[PDB]
């Protein structure tokens, strides 16, 4: 995952 | 007078975010710097004749939130998006970093510079054209660097400062 700041989250490992 | 600029260096683990920041603040290559260290570093430089105070967050452990990033993602004025020219996955990650920063800023106009680091290495996997074209699709500068030789380091940070100056004029 990538969680640079709340409350975002991106799945970049796929 | 002077101007202070809050800069945030982002990108995959191992691309050279710490090596670039240390070359900017200490003017030497540090090949072993704990990959878990996330911290802000202050450095006074002169850019286009103006005294410039840089407050740079060198990010780490970006798979989890941090209180330092919760503060600098919100107050940061410009971002260096760093990939390594010999790491395809680090270049493929770039669009994710830009997309998330745009959502944090709630803006389509966030000062950013794309940095292709490790330009001294012989086995590049990302062609300069692919990175130039990606930067052109975002409307941002692209700078090739080597934290090892110091090639393009001041240009990457100073170009980001110039992008912030333009944004502040709006
Ligand atoms: N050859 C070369 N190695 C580099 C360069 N920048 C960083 N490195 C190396 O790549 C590794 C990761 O660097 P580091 O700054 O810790 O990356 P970070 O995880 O993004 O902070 C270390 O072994 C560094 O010495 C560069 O421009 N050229
Ligand atoms: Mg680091």
């Amino acid at each position: 995952f990538l969680r640079l700041a709340r409350p975002f989250v991106s799945f970049i490992c796929g | 007078g002077m101007t202070e600029y809050k800069l945030v260096v982002v990108g995959a683990d191992g691309v050279g975010k710490s090596a670039l920041t240390i070359q900017l603040i200490q003017n030497h290559f540090v090949d072993e710097y704990d990959p878990t260290i996330e911290d802000s570093y202050r450095k006074q430089v002169v850019i286009d004749g103006e005294t410039s105070l840089l407050d740079i967050l060198d990010t780490a452990g970006q798979e989890e939130y941090s209180a330092m990033r919760d503060q600098y993602m919100r107050t940061g004025e410009g971002f260096l998006l760093v990939f390594a020219i010999n790491n395809t996955k680090s270049f493929e990650d770039i669009h994710h970093y830009r997309e998330q920063i745009k959502r944090v800023k709630d803006s389509e106009d966030v000062p950013m510079v794309l940095v292709g680091n490790k330009s001294d290495l012989p086995s590049r996997t990302v062609d300069t054209k692919q990175a130039q074209d990606l930067a052109r699709s975002y409307g941002i500068p692209f700078i090739e660097t080597s934290a090892k030789t110091r090639q393009g380091v001041d240009d990457a940070f100073y170009t980001l400062v110039r992008e912030i100056r333009k944004h502040k004029e709006k």
